[PDB]
RNA sequence: CAUCCGGUCGAUCCUGCCGGAGCGCGACGCUCUCCCCAAGGACGAAGCCAUGCAUGCCCGCUCACCCGGGACGCGGCGGACGGCUCAGGACAACGGUUGCACCCCCCGCGGCGGUCCCUGCUAGCCGGACACCGCUGGCAACCCGGCGCCAAGACGUGCGCGCACGGGCGCGCGCCCCGCGGGCGAGCAGCGUGACGCAGCGACGGCCCGCCCGGGCUUCCGGGGCAUCACCCGGUCGGCGCGGUCGCGGCGCGCCGAGGGCCCGACGCCUGGCGGAGAAUCAGGGUUCGACUCCGGAGAGCGGGCCUGCGAGACGGCCCGCACAUCCAAGGACGGCAGCAGGCGCGGAACUUGCCCAAUGCGCGGCGCGCGAGGCAGCGACGGGGAGCGCGCGAGCGAGGCGGGCCCACAGCCCCCGCCGCGCAGCCGAGGGCAAGGUCUGUGCCAGCAGCCGCGGUAAUUCCAGCUCGGCGAGCGUCGCGCGGCGCUGCUGCAGUUGAAACGCCCGUAGUUGGCCCCCCGCCGCCACGAGGAAACGGGAGCGCUCCAGGCAGGCCCGUUGGCCC
RNA sequence: GAAGGGCCGCGAGCCCCCGCGCCUGGAGGAAGGAGAAGUCGUAACAAGGUAUCCGUAGGUGAACCUGCGGAUGGAUCCUU
């Protein structure tokens, strides 16, 4: 390493060159991630689903997960949600307004769901863990 | 900002004067005078909350538009009026005469005087100016006199009588003269002067020993001379000793007892 | 220029980080008066004066020279 | 909008500066009165109220020979030499430093008077005493100057030169 | 608003680890035996302590009489003297390590009750200082973790209106 | 405020990430027994705005109504501060530190106050006249026309010490310098004497100088990324003379040179860039965020230009172009919520079209009005704090309810009373990490679960129920972000034989780094301690707001406090 | 001394022309990644039945094959 009293500003340079090498810093502040992600920024995104579909478990796993092709409203980008809990497909409509919100994983995917970056989390306004308790 | 701020948050206002962070979101504003807004503390200060002889801001305005209130032989009818070092405040119908001189802690204390005490300020020479081709001299509290005696030199001491607004003592700065601080660290403390050092430039350094034996050192200005080799002016208790913190923390737990 | 002079000015910048200084410089536009005699490599002194030009608002008070021919914090 | 803020020039490096504020009324400049010499003094208020005088036609001023100490208003008959621009003086414009031709019968007496001098004292019968104008008339309102003497005198003979 | 000037701070920490056994454990005894209706008042008084003794750590690695180590070294002993979190036989810096979440539960109040017998247990003096029935110099207190400090602990005793020939009829009694 | 643990295997030891575990700050779900405090349309929409309201006050002058109060008017002062937002701007703003012998300033406060001639003046004291108004009016509206009456502390004049007196203009030190001032570290000021100009202001005389505060510039240092930007600039860099300005300066203009800046990264480009004090997290060294509370900057749909001013290039001023509007009687007129409410658009998201100047300050007024500054309520699980859902075998509460006090600008709220008296839990989980079922059904790689490893293909510790039980608790789970974890950014403190990574070699300029060597100082850097520098905040002294989050209170009192540190 | 008129100054807007930064519609081409699995071989791993591999050149449905120079990370630490 560079080891000089007056070797500060090649200390700082090879920070600022060597840091980006990370590839969460990358995620993080390069910028790249704030345009490409579908809800940007945002916590969470409401949008309209255009059609009702199941994808595959990846292996082991054998199910066929249920998902939402919703059209983002904010971006207009359509995007596949997974409408979690049991039965709860049935709650949601097409041409109906759904929130839809992150999966946990920072715009990665969880366990067998092969590329779902979300989880739906209202379904016409109303929560959908609420409907499956039936509270609502 | 387009011309004068005439507004003055309760934040931003001088630690001397001692606000308190709520009951309003604005502190007074000094209408310009005598004294500058960083060194000297408005009436309505030291008459509804120090002597809290009023309750509000209009009471205080009803007592002062009497003319019962007398700084420096003046009536002075506005609330925000500029105090400042050795100015006489003497209120007549109570019958308590004061003048306004700093305290070891910093801030400026009220110092209780008698009727022969009062009628004479001192003042500090700050600048000899030619104009109008008459020499005149500068005071701190704005006080301008025409034709001094040309002994007076710089950063000395005036008396002003107050009857005739002249002159009536002169005392030369040198090495040797008690000296209360009006600013910086060293604050509210009388001793006498041990160094005065010029710096060629700028910002004269005078070093000056306490009584008891502190020696503290603080810019030429900060400096405000008292008197020769007698304090001149009452002296307010501390006579500017300056406590250590532990032995303020003595005489607050001492006092908390006696209550 | 005419009559006038840039003094290099060569200074250590601490960057808190890293225990360590960075060489670092500052170029200040001078008015050398033709009284005294300057050739590039020599120590001046520059007082502070009211602008005298876009760049100059410094001139020349005393020219120390050195030798007929690195970094010098002065 | 004439303006003498630094905003608008470029750095010492070249590089564009970009713009930060809107033009300020602090920083203000005013057009220029050339103050024609014929062959009125303009009031503006300034910052703070204070009333600056503009000459804008100006026909005499308090010219003044100092080495003889005689000093008497004089017409100003004609403008010569600008130093500036050759435009300034086919224009008779007046600005401090402009050499002019005073007419030389207030100082007609002292032709009689010997001593101060030769070469000042062989312009007074010519009636062209050379005289620069040492106040601005466009700040000042007043165009009083002062002859010519000695070598300022020769140089600026030299280039009034007829060549 | 000059309410935007008011400070607010939180007044406890919560443990690194939530799930250690062990502890969850040790905390499950002292809410039963000081009558702590949740763990927070047992965090409350850790964070209390931590401070507590972190000052006192850094005060002793300060040189001994190092005045501001003789100005805050008092303000902190006698402070805790006073409280009685500290009994006043020590009285050095290096017996405030050493304290304990039940030394700050011991002056509690719902404690004192307790220890001088004026409630039977923690639970049934939790019940009485809600009900307004404990006094301290004669203050109808309705705060069960009031705190009492040493001198205030002969002044602890049962309400002028509630027990000792007062009124003594609303409630069970005016039925 | 020095901590790890689950996951590649058949096992193992690593590298290395993935995932957890903590703490914030916001959204969402479900749920909130009461009180105290408190954030609250910032988040690539500085998008657009209906309506209401946010700057008045004053009496110098007073021959409509009413009395001593005057309305209306004219006049004065203020409306440049405040409130709001963060668009623009990357040697700029902004911070710390200098200067103005290069400067402008209202008020207030303290000084000081002589005002030329000469004609004509009235100096117990001058005009003529405007608005309101009386009349007579057009115009859809907006807007205002004439004719007369008639006041000011308004307007214009104006006598007044030829030591009269504003600006500016001359001549007024040097003998190598520095060693006194009216003064200065500094040749600065003032004056004399020439000449110019008649500047003030005088009709209830006051210019002027000072100090203050608030500027304007200014010195040094600090002041984002990107080399898939390496050369750049052309009033650009200097000189000189003028002009302009409050002044300084390429600030402008001629003229005259050819500079000036840069691998110590210039210039270009870009930003979901206001900066600081600070905020989050937190052994240490750091990382991240700097909307917003105070300070400094900037702006009022977007550009320009101005006027009034002591101060504004002002937008609750004006004018113009642009962009989008509004009303029309068709000719015209008239906008400007990044004020407080309220709507619309947008978004995951963010309150009442309340009440009031009583406080706190500010404006005007000396005996009180005005203020969407503010204060007060309303809404409010941003959050922070303190109590509940029993105790004990007997008593009781507080949540309420209802009157009274008290409080409050007015209510109410808290609190104090009498009088009755109605306690009530959620949200995630029980294979491991990670605390808590080897329970019983349903279902059979389905449905679903599961951050991660993994569960479910007929005896499921993982799903769906019931049952118990854990964890936190009036909150809990979820999603996004920052910090810690993370020594996975490594200055401290990483790694490069084989895990990812020594350029194929050699010369080589900047850059960085340099053997030993002189005891004594000159300049460095260095280090120690000084002054001098806003509070808030943070740390901290004292103080029982019932405790507490707090707040600077309080008690017959250090000069009772409100220290001190940063 | 009003309306006006001229010359300059400051300077909006438009109109061309140019550079820059962004953001997008594309017939058609060409990748890459994921689903559970299809079709064709079997290239690599055991000397994987031609030891692999690297650089480079050419040729083929496809893995790949072949020349030329390396390397051992090879199947050889070994033989006038």
């Amino acid at each position: 390493k560079t080891s000089g009293l007056y070797t500060a500003r090649k200390l700082r340079t090879v920070r600022r060159v060597n840091r980006w090498a990370d590839k969460k810093y990358r995620k993080a502040h390069l910028g790249t991630w704030l345009k490409a992600n579908p809800l940007e920024g945002a916590c969470m995104a409401r949008g309209i689903v255009t059609q009702k579909i199941g994808i595959s478990a990846k292996q082991p796993n054998s199910a066929v997960r249920k998902a939402v092709r919703v059209q983002l409203t904010k971006n207009s980008k359509k995007i596949t949600a997974f409408v979690p809990r049991d039965g709860s497909i049935t709650y949601i409509d097409n041409n109906d307004e759904v929130l839809v919100a992150g999966f946990g994983r920072a715009g990665r995917a969880v366990g067998d769901i092969p590329g779902c970056r979300f989880k739906v989390i209202k379904v016409a306004g109303i929560g959908l863990l609420a409907l499956f308790l039936r509270k609502r | 900002a387009r011309g004068v701020r005439k507004h003055l948050k309760r934040l931003n206002a001088p630690k001397h004067w001692l606000l308190d962070k709520m009951g309003g979101i604005w502190a007074p504003r000094p209408t310009n005078g005598p004294h500058g807004l960083r060194e000297c503390i408005p009436l309505i200060l030291i008459l509804r909350n120090r002597l809290h002889y009023a309750n509000t801001y209009a009471e205080t305005s009803m007592i002062l538009q009497d003319k019962n209130v007398l700084i420096d032989g003046k009536p002075r009818t506005d609330p925000t009026f500029p105090v400042g070092f050795m100015d006489v405040f003497e209120i007549p119908k109570v019958h308590k005469t004061f003048r306004v001189l700093y305290d070891v802690k910093g801030r400026f204390t009220l110092v209780p005087i008698q009727s022969n005490e009062a009628g004479f300020k001192l003042c500090r020479v700050q600048k000899i100016f030619l104009g109008d081709k008459m020499p005149y001299l500068s005071t701190h509290d704005a006080r301008t006199i025409r034709f001094p005696h040309p002994d007076i030199k710089t950063n000395d001491t005036i008396k002003i009588n107050l009857k005739t607004g002249k002159i009536d003592e002169w005392y030369k700065f040198d090495i040797g003269k008690i000296v209360m601080v009006t600013g910086g660290r060293n604050c509210g403390r009388i001793g006498t002067i041990q160094a005065i050092d010029k710096h060629m430039g700028s910002y004269t350094m005078i070093r000056m020993k306490d009584t008891e034996g502190t020696e503290f050192l603080t810019r030429l200005c900060n400096v405000f001379v008292i008197g020769n080799d007698s304090p001149a002016v009452a002296i307010p208790t501390t006579k500017g000793i300056r406590p250590d913190i532990i032995k303020n923390r003595e005489l607050r737990l001492r006092s908390i007892a006696k209550r | 220029m005419q009559r006038s002079i840039i003094v290099r000015r060569d200074y250590l910048h601490f960057v808190q980080k890293y225990k360590r200084y960075e060489r670092r410089h500052k170029h200040v536009a001078a008015h050398l008066s033709p009284c005294f005699r300057v050739k590039e490599g020599d120590i001046v002194t520059i007082g502070e004066c009211r602008p005298l030009s876009k760049t100059i608002r410094f001139n020349v008070i005393k020219v120390e020279p050195v030798s007929e021919a690195r970094f010098s914090p002065f | 909008g004439i303006t003498h803020d630094k905003m608008y020039k470029r750095s010492k490096t070249g590089a564009v500066q970009g713009k930060w504020h809107k033009k300020r009324k602090y920083n203000l400049g005013r057009q220029p009165a050339n103050t024609k010499l014929i062959v009125k003094i303009s009031t503006i208020r300034c910052r703070g109220g204070n009333i600056k005088r503009r000459a804008l036609r100006l026909s005499h001023g308090s010219f003044a020979w100092g080495s003889a100490d005689i000093s008497h208003k004089a017409r100003i008959l004609q403008v010569v030499y600008n130093s500036t621009s050759n435009e300034l003086v086919r224009t008779n414009t007046l600005v401090k430093g402009c050499v002019v031709q005073i007419d030389s019968a207030p100082f007609k007496s002292a032709l009689s008077n010997d001593t101060l001098d030769k070469e000042i004292l062989d312009q007074i019968r010519g009636d062209h005493i050379l005289a620069r104008i040492s106040s601005r008339p466009g700040q000042v309102g007043t165009a009083d100057g002062y002859i010519l003497e000695g070598p300022e005198l020769l140089f600026y003979q030299k280039k009034l030169a007829p060549k | 608003r000059i309410s935007r000037h008011r400070n607010s701070s939180k007044t406890y920490s919560t443990p690194k680890k939530p799930f250690t056994k062990p502890r969850l454990d040790a905390e499950l005894k002292l809410c039963g035996e000081y009558g702590l209706k949740c763990k927070r008042e047992i965090y409350r008084a850790r964070y209390m302590l931590a401070k507590i003794r972190r000052t006192a750590r850094n005060l002793l690695t300060l040189d001994e009489n190092d005045i501001k180590r003789r100005f805050e070294g008092a303000a902190l002993l006698r402070r805790l003297h006073m409280l009685g979190i500290l009994d006043e036989e020590k009285d050095q810096l290096d017996y405030v390590l050493g304290l304990r979440i039940e030394d700050i539960f011991k002056r509690r109040l719902q404690s004192v009750i307790v220890e001088s017998k004026l409630a039977k247990s923690v639970h049934h003096a939790r019940n009485m200082i809600k009900a307004r029935h404990i006094s301290v110099g004669g203050q109808i207190v309705n705060i069960p973790s009031y705190m009492v400090r040493i001198s205030n602990t002969s002044r602890v005793a049962i309400a002028d209106t509630s027990s000792l020939a007062p009124n003594g009829k609303p409630g069970r009694t005016k039925r």
